[PDB]
């Protein structure tokens, strides 16, 4: 965890454990 | 523009907690 690659999905999904409650918003650039 | 920091390059906890509500 010391510092990795997150995309979409890891990143909703890493946001999802540092944020979890904190209810993270995973945006995306078109 | 996290996609990219975080895809391309590397983010870290602190700065993806800045992603959270």
């Amino acid at each position: 965890f010391v510092n990795q690659h997150l995309c979409g999905s890891d990143l909703v999904e890493a946001l999802y454990l540092v944020c979890g409650e904190r209810g993270f918003f995973y945006t995306k650039p078109t | 523009g996290i996609v990219e920091q975080c895809c391309t390059s590397i983010c870290s906890l602190y700065q993806l907690e800045n992603y959270c509500n």
